[PDB]
């Protein structure tokens, strides 16, 4: 199309310091201890230098994990310590309103030759994010009031839900999903499976655990059954309906 | 089981002497199996028609993968550079878990020449370019030794690309057939696998998997659509866990399957039958009257091909209740451990044609099913009725027969 | 003991179909370990002829290394790579039922697995996610050391034998000097290779030297306490080399390629300066690359001496496990000397036999149904009898291989080399009511220990019938042992004619 | 997947001259879209007459592309990839672009001008082509490309392309067929202005294809391949006016372990017997098949209508055949049939042999399914694979149960309807066939009905399989007899019951205890059981030893009631 845009590429990390596994996380609940890091790869720098900005990109992903999971210790070495966040529990309202940083002063600096302020969030997830109440609230409220279009866009396939959904607990701690108006869910690409298991698809769970250990439960009597002809009856009479 | 690679070979256009083999690996491999590169040279450098594509043809006893790339551009000579990644199994074999790291790997190296030409000026020569305005031999030998013996690698090749094949199996879709009337069971535990990444519908529908609740009773007691859960049912079923099963009621017709001598050749079915078909304790389900310590195996033998095609659970429950009373057996359990290890079946009762006064959609929904020849399962659950009330509802209707099929 | 195995210092090749990508060695030298996707075989070095026991484990990916415990008070633990997990079997359980725990880190396949030497119970795990992770089978629940070259997936990690907490691992080109104390800080990066490392090893006795080879044919000896950079020796082949160790014993290494040279293992002396290999003996034979070789110790059990005696097991491609004796020329070639007085004694270890498969309200005693029937026909066991080729007919086992695939309808109830025991069925015109009719027979056989070396025949027991006679049954014995004794004269093999005769086919003289 | 779907979307056929390769003829003319998703005499008189078939959704203005154009391809470049060097022809060309497998057996010329080793314009071509490739373009799903692909060139392909090569090597034949191809082209295109005046692309198109295949013949034969290998159907296919040949690719429509319809879908009706028609066609390449009668798929004029297209000459193959599909019914055993071969032609004898070909013949061309000669003695229930619901065979606006009662009324109006017939048979427990017929004036045509059923898969039979058990008192008898060569209470309730799997193959004692479970019956029952102790084993159905042993069933019925408290019988299909 020629156009004349002016990038600016940031990743976004948060770690998370427990040492709980995520299988023991209860859903709608932020992470409790989680460190925040950002990395900007490229500044404001113009798509014709395009090539050099991608190899910039590419460098700066093959160097990440070296700067966030080795850490620095007094005694005179490093540790190979530290879990990235998953995408349900990472810090995605605090990319957005890290985002709305730039545009919060109207009377900023001129860019005498772009106009737009564009943002979009390059996610691993399939729009499914847990957030906090009153991050949720004031996420809202600032993005209800300043000139930017947030499109989110998911590597991952479409899944069954709407996108995008936001899992929180309000104050009594009740479940509550919600999708958020100022968010523009777009998706990157017989039967596809739309939904992720990523202990099977992996088999990272062998043969001897993966057995079952809940069976049939055992037939039980109603205290008011008095021979085996009454409790088939009442067996097939209720074999239907839901409690 | 992944088919190991034979030959794995990159191939250039040269502008002067032609499409040639540029590496390859093992050397010397193709000469000395056979394969001639002269016969499908044209496959493996086409014209642009056929390029961007997974050519996949057959040569001998030799399946030969490939996804040729042509660049065009002015910088190149004659305006166009032409590779190819070219990859060789044996014929009797299945590719199709190894098609798509090799189009992913052929898109990767066309972006990577796209964006700072790392494959042409890897050759050292002046002649592939205008001239008017890495080693790929050892990348290629750690693709082959890392594909033959891990399945998988992270093979660098700069300072911020890197070759990154895994390979996966490759599985059959799940079936469309199923219903509000199946119950599913579940070979694996399920309360291991739920991690974080899940589908909210499927973690709600794992708890109320137990072998004994239909689809639509999930349905109504996690809150769900019926449609999602059938298709979160199809997804488990995908992943070879999920298997689906018959309602348990007293009036069917559970019969003998052609596999029941499998509860005498398999040395391990007897045993786990015995101790399962049997209540904890003495319980008071085997002390109430007809009217008013394990098993043997060969009890278990005689029970499971006591039942007949006509012959109802109360039926059969009722002619044989001495001795599911003295062995202390659970008659639910003991028709599902048959209808689990497929050596019983179940004889489905279809109303075909020849009260309290229900509405209009129920009415609506009765004569859809019973136009569709739908079984009685499927009424008792649209419906949410037993079978006597269907029954006595279909009499007033019109004149019926049932079919134990 | 080890001293009555008849297959040491006797060339021996097996054949294991299957696809096996690894291998490794009971310490004892009794048992061989080979993994494949379907899970592991266990073979039994001194009755090569039993079937191998399989415990059952489906993966889709290849696996990549198999390694025997070394810990000598828990000889059934054997580890076993299955993809981002690893698996220490154990023996002493069911055949299928034999997993006692799963070590579940990393994130993608695991790559190698080493033992160390000093504390057998330590493990390191290099994956080629560029994790090294260092692993407790006390507590196998987390790694007590994870580190990590965040470039390039791992090819082997291996430990220090005299430093208890140095381990070395291979990553692209370029090796890593690690220790435990310090931790993700390498104490020496070797940077001298320009093709990557495939190989990496460590020398028994010296303190810091590391060998590592290499896929441009070079093998690089590094005396790392020295300079990191350059190395001591560098040795320049014609192939590129896979697996590249030290010697146990003398001074001298083993090589072999992946592919080129002869798909043979060269062996070479050890007694800056590039030069060329120059092998002292190359086991010749193995048509298709060759996947690992393995080195079968024998010594005696409180000597202070040390007279151990070496073999090399190779398991190759083409589907072929072969025994190579070592000869006495090249204990000499090499520097190797039986030493007078020995600083430590040896370790012992148990000479069992992890083959046979172990023994395993209330129920009531009985029998549900017959055994007999619900056999499965051992025709398994004679294509294994048929890949044995110890040193026409040379053994019993190849006599019972070629016996059973010339009559396919003479079903084998059990076959028993090791016991000389061979009981088969098999349908026979011996009825003195209707000759036409057949009858079914359950012939036994029992062998003596010279088998056709002497004139002792088989002793040929056949069970009682109700169909057979006494008279058909004295004169079918008589029969069999005149054929017996007339046939050992000339010290051939008695089976192909005794069966015939028995089936009724011909007569021979 | 056992449902059949012969994943097809066209052909072609392609030369290649001495002037370069070329596309002849392909016969659908649709667009990928579509498919992955004198003047008129002779030609009306062909259409009328049924000479013509060819589809006509191939041919409709949204699913018509131009003649110049195959899936995105010129026919230039189709023609040049489809056609491979010497290396690459007289052998399978598997080549797959993307989803799209092109799959033939190319025929090419051998170093001299030999096709095949043991106008004047039509002697140029033949003198000048080297090669011809019939190409299959097919669509399998990345699941099952191994398996279609591999039927579609063992049973299509192959046969075809061997004939095409010899008729080409005996009388030129594809030199001449593509030649008049090309003449019709060339005259329908620049000549016959009838083509000018229609409207319409497909239209035209359709025109054009009707012409070329009024004046060709294998443009013909191509087109009912695809036509009928995509319907899942046999192609009859005329080559060379003198030469038929029949393509199909089998359907598994037989079972014998209940294959679970829930989650592998099963065609309906499918024929869920422990007596396979495929037993015998593996054993082609014991039991013998005269024991068995066959039981036609179809009404037997239509039969015959279908086997006067297997053979364009009256040969003794389709006299035998036409005679014996008249004069068949299931009822009798094959063996009683041998009296038709014995007149119309002058153990091992050579009718025996005919008769084996002819009903191999009849029930792999899926016209007669073999089965036990059916009688009113025999146990029939409804099988659970019963064409109940669905629309049609292979849904997964009427159900197939109202379907198949519409065609029992019609055929059968003298007698209940289909689903009172069925209700009769499995409301009460299996029992004898017989209990339903109500008198001997309607014992005939009930049997018909009876044949029908097992013609379209609502009603299997219930074989009888009979175990052995031995109890404890035979082993503590058989205990006292070895010593000729707790202790305190007695517990009525237990017995040490053992079941001998395999009497044949038994041990001492195991002998011992089942020759002392007749210690004390006459000697007819002991000759009954020493006869027939061996196929005691839980797999062998009696009915098929009272047919080969040639016992009565009344001497079965009394060596069962006999031994009562040591046979144990298994009731299934």
């Amino acid at each position: 199309v020629d156009t004349h845009h002016t990038i600016t590429i940031a990743f976004a990390i948060s770690m998370d310091l427990s040492d709980t596994s995520f299988k023991d996380l209860t859903p709608g609940e932020s992470l409790k201890n989680s460190q925040d890091y950002f990395r900007i790869v490229v500044d404001q720098v113009s798509i014709i230098h395009w090539v050099d900005i991608m190899e910039t990109l590419r460098e700066e992903f093959m160097e990440i994990r070296k700067d966030l999971l080795n850490k620095q210790t007094d005694k005179g070495y490093s540790v190979a310590n530290g879990r990235f966040s998953p995408v349900i529990k990472s810090n995605f309202l605090e990319l957005v309103n890290f985002a709305t940083t730039i545009l919060t002063d109207p009377f900023k600096q001129l860019d005498l030759r772009h106009t737009t302020t564009h943002v979009m969030i390059i996610s691993p997830g399939s729009g499914l994010f847990d957030v906090d109440y009153s991050l949720l609230r004031l996420t809202g409220k600032k993005l209800l009031s300043l000139e930017m279009t947030m499109d989110l866009i998911c590597l991952s396939k479409a899944p069954l839900h709407i996108v995008p959904l936001f899992r929180y607990r309000d104050f009594e701690n009740k479940l509550h999903h919600c999708v958020p108006l100022w968010l523009s869910v777009f998706f990157w690409n017989e039967w596809t499976p739309r939904c992720k298991i990523y202990d099977l698809q992996m088999m990272g769970i062998t043969e001897n655990e993966l057995i079952r250990e809940v069976d049939v439960e055992y037939l039980q009597l109603n205290k008011k059954v008095k021979s085996l002809s009454e409790f088939m009856n009442d067996y097939d009479k209720n074999a239907f309906e839901v409690k | 089981g992944f088919v190991p690679i034979h030959t794995i070979f990159y191939s250039v256009f040269h502008p002067t002497e032609g499409s040639k083999i540029k590496y390859e690996f093992p050397p010397n491999n193709l000469k000395n199996h056979g394969i001639n590169f002269n016969t499908f040279k044209n496959y493996i450098i086409p014209k642009p028609i056929l390029c961007h594509k997974l050519i996949t043809f057959k040569y001998g006893t030799y399946r030969i993968v490939c996804y040729p790339v042509t660049i065009n551009s002015p910088i190149y000579a004659r305006n166009f550079f032409s590779f190819n990644f070219v990859f060789v199994f044996p014929y009797d074999c299945e590719t199709s878990p190894y098609e798509p790291a090799i189009t992913r790997l052929g898109k990767m190296f066309k972006v990577l020449e796209e964006q700072n030409q790392l494959l042409s000026k890897s050759e050292r020569d002046p002649v592939f370019f205008d001239l008017k305005v890495f080693s790929i031999q050892d990348l290629l030998m750690r693709i082959f030794q890392d594909l033959n013996n891990y399945s998988e690698c992270l093979i660098p090749i700069d300072e911020g690309n890197a070759v990154d094949i895994k390979i996966f199996p490759l599985l059959r879709p799940p079936t469309t057939c199923v219903s509000l009337e199946d119950v599913p069971l579940s070979s694996v535990n399920l309360k291991k696998i739920i991690d974080v990444n899940w589908d909210p519908t499927m973690m709600s529908i794992v708890p109320y998997i137990d072998g004994l609740n239909s689809i639509a009773k999930i349905s109504k007691l996690s809150n769900s659509d019926p449609g999602l859960v059938i298709e979160c049912i199809r997804h488990l079923i995908y992943y070879k866990c999920v298997t689906l099963s018959d309602i348990f009621q007293f009036s069917n017709i559970y019969a003998p399957s052609s596999l029941i001598r499998n509860f005498l050749t398999d040395p391990l079915m007897a045993s786990d039958c015995q101790s399962y078909v049997t209540f904890p304790e003495v319980s008071k389900i085997s002390n109430l009257p007809l009217n008013k310590f394990l098993p043997t195996r060969s009890c278990l033998f005689d029970l499971y091909r006591s039942l007949s095609q006509g012959q109802t659970l109360k039926t059969w429950y009722e002619s044989k209740y001495m001795i599911l009373k003295e062995n202390n057996i659970d008659i639910r359990r003991f028709i599902t451990f048959g209808l689990e290890k497929r050596i019983i079946y179940r004889c489905y009762s279809f109303p075909v044609m020849i009260m309290p006064k229900l509405s209009d959609e129920e009415e609506g929904i009765l004569e859809e099913s019973i136009r569709n020849a739908e079984t009685f399962d499927k009424i008792c659950v649209l419906l949410s009725k037993p079978k006597l009330e269907v029954e006595s509802y279909l009499n007033e209707l019109g004149e019926f027969k049932v079919i134990n099929s | 003991g080890p001293y009555n195995s008849p297959t040491f210092g006797k060339s021996l090749s097996l054949k294991v179909d299957g696809g096996f990508n690894a291998v490794s060695i009971n310490p004892s030298g009794r048992d061989i370990v080979l993994a494949s996707r379907q899970g592991l075989y266990i073979i039994d070095l001194d009755d090569p002829f039993t079937p191998p026991r399989w415990l059952h484990h489906i993966t889709p990916w290849q696996v990549a290394d198999v390694q025997w415990s070394p810990h000598p008070a828990k000889p059934y633990w054997i580890v076993s790579t299955s993809n981002q997990k690893a698996i220490i079997w154990n023996l002493a359980k069911s055949s299928s039922n034999a997993i006692e725990f799963v070590l579940h880190g990393h994130s993608r396949a695991i790559t190698d697995i080493n033992f160390n030497p000093q504390h057998p119970d330590v493990l390191a795990t290099c994956s080629v996610d560029t994790y090294v992770h260092a692993w407790d089978m006390r507590s196998p629940h987390r790694p007590f050391y994870s580190t990590s070259s965040w470039r390039s997936a791992a090819s082997q990690v291996k430990w220090n034998y005299k430093d208890p907490n140095v381990l070395a691992s291979s990553h692209g080109n370029d090796i890593f000097v690690w220790d435990l104390r310090k931790g993700s800080t390498p104490l020496c990066s070797l940077k001298g290779h320009v093709s990557s490392v495939n190989s990496i090893d460590f020398n028994r006795f010296k303190y810091s030297e590391i060998m590592s080879s290499s896929n441009d044919g070079t093998v690089k000896f590094w005396d790392y306490s020295k300079s990191t950079t350059e190395s001591k020796r560098t040795v320049t082949t014609n192939f590129p080399i896979w697996r590249g160790r030290y010697l146990p014993f003398g001074e001298g290494y083993c090589i072999m390629p992946m592919v080129g040279g002869n798909n043979a293992v060269y062996l070479i002396n050890l007694c800056n300066k590039k030069t060329k290999l120059q092998p002292i003996y190359a086991f010749k034979g193995h048509s298709d690359r060759v996947i690992d070789f393995l080195w079968r110790s024998r010594h005696t059990c409180d000597g202070d001496y040390d007279d151990r005696e070496f073999q090399l097991v190779t398991w190759s491609k083409d589907c072929d496990l072969k025994l190579w004796p070592i000869s006495d020329s090249i204990y000499g070639k090499v520097n190797f000397d039986r030493g007078k007085r020995l600083e430590e004694k040896l370790p012992d270890y148990d000479y069992c036999s992890y083959n046979k498969e172990p023994e395993n309200f209330r129920r009531l005693r009985e029998n549900f149904v017959t055994t007999s029937g619900l056999k499965k026909n051992k025709t398994n066991h004679i294509t294994w009898l048929s890949g044995i080729r110890m040193n026409k007919i040379q053994n019993l086992g190849e006599e019972v291989s070629a016996i059973g695939h010339k009559f396919p309808k003479v079903v084998f109830e059990k076959i028993s080399v090791s016991t000389r025991e061979l009981c088969l069925t098999l349908n026979g015109p011996w009825s003195e009511e209707n000759p036409d009719d057949y009858i079914f027979l359950r012939i036994s056989i029992n062998f003596p220990l010279n088998y056709p070396n002497k004139g002792d025949p088989p002793k040929f027991t056949i069970e009682e019938n109700s169909n057979l006679t006494m008279s058909k049954r004295q004169e079918i014995l008589s029969n069999l042992a005149t054929i017996g004794q007339k046939y050992t004269d000339s010290n051939l093999y008695c089976l192909e004619p005794c069966i015939r005769f028995v089936l009724g086919e011909k007569v021979s003289l | 997947e056992c449902l059949p779907n012969s994943c097809l979307l066209g052909v072609h056929l392609v030369i290649s001259t001495h002037s370069g390769p070329q596309i002849v003829y392909h016969y659908p003319p649709s667009n990928t879209a579509f498919l992955t998703n004198e003047e008129d005499m002779e030609v009306s008189a062909m259409l009328q007459d049924g000479k013509i078939s060819m589809n006509e959704i191939f041919f409709e203005e949204e699913n018509f592309q131009d003649i110049n154009k195959i899936l995105e391809f010129d026919n230039d470049f189709v023609a040049e990839f489809c056609s491979p060097e010497r290396e690459m022809c007289n052998t399978r060309f598997e080549f797959t672009v993307d989803n799209f497998c092109f799959l033939g057996l190319p025929i090419h010329v051998d170093s001299q001008g030999r096709w095949r080793k043991s106008e004047r314009e039509k002697e140029d071509l033949g003198k000048n082509m080297n090669m011809f490739h019939v190409c299959f373009v097919m669509n399998p799903h990345l699941i099952e490309y191994n398996k279609r692909i591999d039927d579609m060139y063992q049973f299509v392909v192959t046969r075809l392309s061997l004939l095409l090569r010899y008729v080409q090597s005996k009388t030129s034949y594809i030199s001449s067929e593509c030649h008049i191809i090309l003449k019709e082209k060339e005259r329908v295109l620049k000549h016959s202005k009838t083509y000018q005046s229609i409207r319409g692309a497909g239209n035209k198109g359709k025109y054009l294809y009707q012409r070329i295949l009024a004046k060709s013949s294998l443009a013909r034969a191509l087109t009912e391949c695809v036509d009928k290998i995509q319907r899942n159907e046999i192609a009859c296919l005329e080559i060379n006016d003198d030469k038929v040949i029949s393509l199909q690719i089998p359907i598994q429509n037989e079972f014998e372990k209940m294959p679970n319809f829930k989650l592998q879908p099963v065609l309906r009706g499918s024929y869920l017997t422990s007596i396979l028609n495929m037993k015998f066609l593996e054993k082609s390449s014991n039991d013998d098949l005269l024991n068995y009668a066959l039981l036609l798929l179809d009404e037997p004029n239509n039969i015959i209508s279908s086997l006067e297209t297997f053979s364009y000459q009256d040969d003794i193959g389709t006299i035998i055949l036409k005679h014996l599909v008249r004069n068949i019914q299931p009822n009798i055993p094959l063996r009683s049939y041998r009296y038709l071969i014995t007149d119309l032609l002058d153990t091992n004898s050579l009718e025996s042999s005919i008769l084996r070909s002819c009903a191999l013949h009849l029930m792999y061309w899926r016209h007669a399914r073999i089965v036990i000669p059916l009688s009113s003695k025999y146990t029939y229930i409804v099988s659970p694979l019963a064409p109940i619901q669905g629309y049609t065979i292979d849904d997964y606006r009427v159900p197939l149960i109202y379907q198949n009662s519409m065609l029992f009324r019609s055929k059968f109006p003298s007698l209940p309807s289909l689903p009172i017939f069925l209700s009769l048979l499995s409301t009460d427990k299996p029992q004898a066939y017989s209990n339903i017929i109500p008198s001997r004036e309607h014992k005939p045509v009930y049997l018909n009905a009876l044949a029908w059923l097992i013609q379209y898969g609502y009603v299997t039979q219930l074989l009888t399989f009979i175990n052995i058990r031995v109890d404890k008192h035979i082993k503590m008898a058989v205990d006292e007899d070895l010593e000729k060569e707790f202790e305190y209470d007695d517990p009525e309730m237990q017995h040490d019951y053992t079941i001998i799997l395999e009497p044949e193959r038994a041990t001492a004692i195991e002998k011992r205890w089942l020759y002392r479970c007749i210690y004390g019956q006459p000697s007819d029952i002991q000759i009954l059981f020493n006869k027939l102790l061996k196929y005691f084993n839980g797999k062998v159905p009696m009915e098929l030893v009272i047919i080969k042993e040639e016992i009565s069933r009344h001497d079965l019925k009394k060596l069962l009631n006999a031994l009562d408290k040591y046979l144990i019988e298994i009731h299934h299909w």
